[PDB]
């Protein structure tokens, strides 16, 4: 009695390029932006994608080398070959960049920057700041500071444009 | 230990039961 | 006459058993069509999760050498009337029983069924109220409890139901090896020609720092759990609609 | 940053961030996203005497992390 | 029809006691019902109630183990039926010795019998116990 | 005594199964207590086991008849109640004589199942 | 008018409770709405509150009978319908007389429950 593995029912596998192979000139990056097991974008050709990982900002274009990036709460930019821009905001996750010309950005939450409200973002920071002053212990203060970092990133993200 | 010093029809049913259980287990394996 | 009215009363109850069941069919045909959105938006989140964990290994060598605990996390529905999903899962679990088996089932029916049947292997279960959408936090709660149940665990295995179509609900298994065994295999896939498809992926992880790898391991493990519960819910609603048809026909024959 | 030193895991870090991000969303759109960050899970073992005992090994609410 | 409450614990044992094959002497029946009523059988498993009753009626554990300090109230004194039928079992003349008789019987029964019964795993022993309990149904 | 005790236990099992059968037909077999599923499985095996191929009906049955000695009737049923034969398939008890015939039929069914499994596996 | 209105409300509630019983039987008590369960909880109290020990059935029941005045019955049921006694335990309405006897029985039920809790606490 052998059971199927849950990945057998998934028909869109990841294609890796053999290292001993000729290079190709690619003008499109196939992006897959995903939230909580839901793709907002699927193998969607985009000219470029800008992502904020722990070390800093990465601008991924077609042909980018194989890399894994641990994202931080921050904006994410997706620019199509039309030159049109779509800006999301992510709270965390990972970005897998493949040398074959694909980028699978899996996030816990990915919301268009339009949906976020700056007025709500500002008042929320003030509330958490008061708690951080009265936060009982070190652990509570650390959690509160996590919220503030995300809020300030959101506030700064919206003030940018 | 001191017990050691001084001191078939049902077997057929047990034998058959063991064989059937073995076959039912073998089919599971492969 | 009382005897004649005895049948009439009996049929009176049957005639309304149908109405209550018919309303239930309507209730469960709203939630099936509400959760049909996943059908469109699935099959793309778990792409590099395959590389992380997809290993078509034998079913004997992976359980015969159970040096440490094996933590099974079957997915079961809170409410009955689903069908044969829970029964099959129990059969799938009964077929793996071991000395080193620990159970952390999900759902009230899973807890009740696995508490009675295997009483020295069950530890405790997780229950979620089907009020909100199956989210990442619930998956993180499953994993954290699983680790605390047995941190020194050879593997954590999730046994759930995959909704192939409206009438097809198979059983699927996500097997997550613990950090030590995963990083060892990840080290072999990088250096050796064996596991070619994972060569580039493994070397791209070994280049980064360890904490990132540990976060990567936990993150993808959560996604696998999230997919299983999400699928198990969709299979549940689809199965209930079918079962709540069988009851209608049985109540029509009577 | 400083949460790692206190034993907080990465998964709990993400849950806090997601809740905060959902907090900033407009009130009109908050309903959709907030259904994805509302704890509704618990851990229970059937007691000996036909009862249910909750297990406090993992926190459920971001406040108690 | 609709959580181990005293009503539900004692009711199941009452039903188990109600099974009979031959008419029971009044003294034996009333004293068994009394015991099950006052919770003396709460620690006794439902399957073993008849065996408990058989020992109470046709045996005397206190005398067997030399712990009987009663003066007159013993189950082998069949003449006590009419005294019970006159004064009631909740009367000062009879209440104290009855409680002590059932209190010693419960303690001795649980210690020396139920412990061994719950420790039986051998097929031969299991089958032997099954015959015993069924016989106890048709005896008391 | 053994004959009497076995007979009463069988009757009690069948009595309970009848009552559970009312629930089974309306809702379904999977809406029952796990304890009552074991009783159902044992009861179904008893019902199948009670059947017997008669030597006078070799035409209508198509099978050789059986004569079951009372001492094998008691032993076979007593063992079945204990649950030592839970692994045996339900259909193995259908249209057979004593317990030995049940085991032989189970062996043949297992061999056929193994052959089918081998054929399916070889198809890979 | 109060007597007529109270009686009609009782009858309607009992009728509705019987219909809800089918749903409790099929779906279960959990699936009933907030309003429905309040009808269920109130109606069950009405069913048990209609019972009464008679002065001639003391041997059958083993308890003294009660003679409930007409006004007491109307007031007691009127308060029950509008939820004045929603917090009273259900069994306090079983085999009693007027509302006063209900409160006394509830008090007795509370006392014995406290004693049982104390016995459990010592254990
Ligand atoms: O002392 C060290 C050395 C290296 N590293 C980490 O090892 C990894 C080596 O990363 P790489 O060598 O593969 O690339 P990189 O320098 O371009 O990396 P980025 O800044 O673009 O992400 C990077 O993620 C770096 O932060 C440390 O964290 N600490």
């Amino acid at each position: 009695h052998d059971l199927p593995e849950g990945f057998e029912f998934m028909e869109h596998k990841v294609v890796n390029k053999d290292i001993h192979a000729p290079h190709e000139n690619l003008e499109t990056l196939r992006l897959t932006l995903t939230r909580q097991d839901e793709f907002l974008l699927r193998e969607e050709p985009v000219k470029c994608v800008t992502v904020t990982g722990t070390n800093g900002e990465y601008g991924i274009y077609p042909g980018h080398a194989y890399k894994i990036v641990q994202l931080n709460p921050s904006p994410l930019t997706v620019e199509y070959t039309d030159g049109t821009t779509k800006k999301y905001f992510v709270s965390g996750g990972f970005a897998h960049i493949n040398n074959e010309g694909s980028c699978d950005v899996n996030t816990v939450e990915c919301t268009l920057l339009d949906d976020l409200d700056l007025a709500i973002a500002e008042k929320e920071l003030a509330a958490q700041q008061a708690a951080l002053g009265s936060a009982k212990d070190d652990k509570a203060k650390s959690v509160v500071e996590i919220r503030i970092s995300v809020i300030e990133a959101v506030i700064a993200a919206l003030k940018h444009h | 230990e001191a017990a050691e010093r001084n001191p078939t029809g049902d077997n057929a049913r047990d034998r058959l039961l063991k064989e059937v259980l073995a076959l039912q287990a073998r089919i599971n394996q492969r | 006459s009382g005897k004649l009215r005895l049948y009439k009363e009996k049929l009176e109850g049957y005639n309304r058993f149908y109405s209550i069941v018919k309303t239930i069919k309507m209730v469960t045909l709203a939630k099936y069509r509400a959760a049909q959105g996943r059908i469109r938006t699935r099959d793309f989140s778990l792409r590099y999760t395959e590389l992380a964990f997809s290993k078509p290994q034998a079913s004997r060598d992976a359980v015969v050498a159970a040096k440490n605990a094996l933590v099974y996390i079957p997915i079961t529905t809170n409410r009955g009337s689903c069908g044969a999903l829970n029964s099959n899962i129990v059969r799938c679990i009964d077929s793996v029983v071991s000395s080193k088996m620990v159970l952390m089932p999900v759902g009230k029916r899973g807890i009740d069924s696995f508490s009675k049947l295997y009483p020295d292997e069950f530890r405790y279960g997780i229950i979620n109220d089907m009020k909100e959408s199956m989210h990442f936090g619930y998956a993180t709660f499953v994993i954290e409890n699983a680790y605390e149940v047995s941190k020194d665990a050879d593997r954590y295995q999730v046994i759930f139901n995959r909704f192939v179509s409206a009438g097809v609900q198979r059983n699927a298994v996500y097997n997550i090896p613990s950090y030590e065994k995963w990083k060892e295999d990840l080290a072999d896939a990088a250096s050796s020609d064996n596991q070619k498809n994972r060569y580039l992926f493994a070397n791209a992880l070994q280049n980064e720092e360890e904490q990132l790898i540990r976060d990567f391991f936990d993150f993808h493990a959560a996604l696998a759990v999230l997919n299983a519960v999400g699928e198990n819910e969709l299979s549940e609603q689809a199965a209930r609609l079918v079962a709540v048809e069988g009851q209608l026909t049985n109540i029509s024959s009577l | 940053s400083s949460w790692r030193d206190h034993g907080i895991s990465y998964l709990k870090y993400l849950n806090v961030c997601t809740e905060t991000l959902h907090s900033t969303v407009k009130e009109s759109r908050r309903a959709k996203y907030e259904r994805w960050s509302k704890p509704c899970y618990t851990a229970q073992r059937p007691d000996g005497a036909g009862g249910q005992e909750t297990i406090d090994k993992v926190p459920i609410h971001t406040k108690d992390y | 029809a609709d959580v181990q409450t005293i009503p539900m614990i004692r009711g199941a044992r009452f039903v188990a006691l109600f099974n009979q094959k031959q008419p029971s002497y009044f003294m034996n029946a009333i004293v068994s019902l009394y015991a099950c009523l006052n919770g003396y059988l709460d620690d006794v498993k439902v399957q073993y109630v008849k065996f408990y009753e058989y020992l109470l009626v046709h045996r005397d554990l206190g005398i067997m183990y030399g712990t009987a300090k009663n003066k007159f109230f013993y189950m082998y004194v069949q003449e006590l039926n009419y005294l019970i039928r006159f004064f009631t079992l909740n009367s000062p003349i009879l209440h104290g010795e009855l409680e002590e008789m059932l209190k010693q019987h419960t303690h001795l029964f649980l210690q020396h019998y139920q412990s061994k019964m719950n420790a039986i795993k051998s097929e031969k022993d299991v089958k032997a116990l099954k015959n015993l309990l069924y016989s106890c149904k048709r005896a008391v | 005594v053994d004959h009497y005790n076995v007979a009463q236990d069988v009757v009690q099992m069948l009595t309970k199964y009848r009552e559970l059968q009312d629930i089974i037909a309306v809702l379904g077999i999977d809406e029952l207590s796990e304890e009552d599923k074991l009783i159902v499985d044992r009861a179904r095996k008893l019902v199948k086991f009670l059947s017997q191929p008669f030597q006078v009906a070799e035409v209508f049955t198509g099978m050789t008849g059986h004569y079951v000695q009372l001492d094998d009737t008691i032993d076979s049923f007593s063992g079945l109640l204990m649950g030592t034969y839970d692994q045996v398939p339900e259909m193995a008890f259908y249209m057979v004589g004593g317990i030995n015939s049940v085991l032989e039929k189970a062996k043949k069914m297992a061999e056929e199942a193994a052959e089918l499994e081998k054929m399916r596996r070889a198809r890979v």
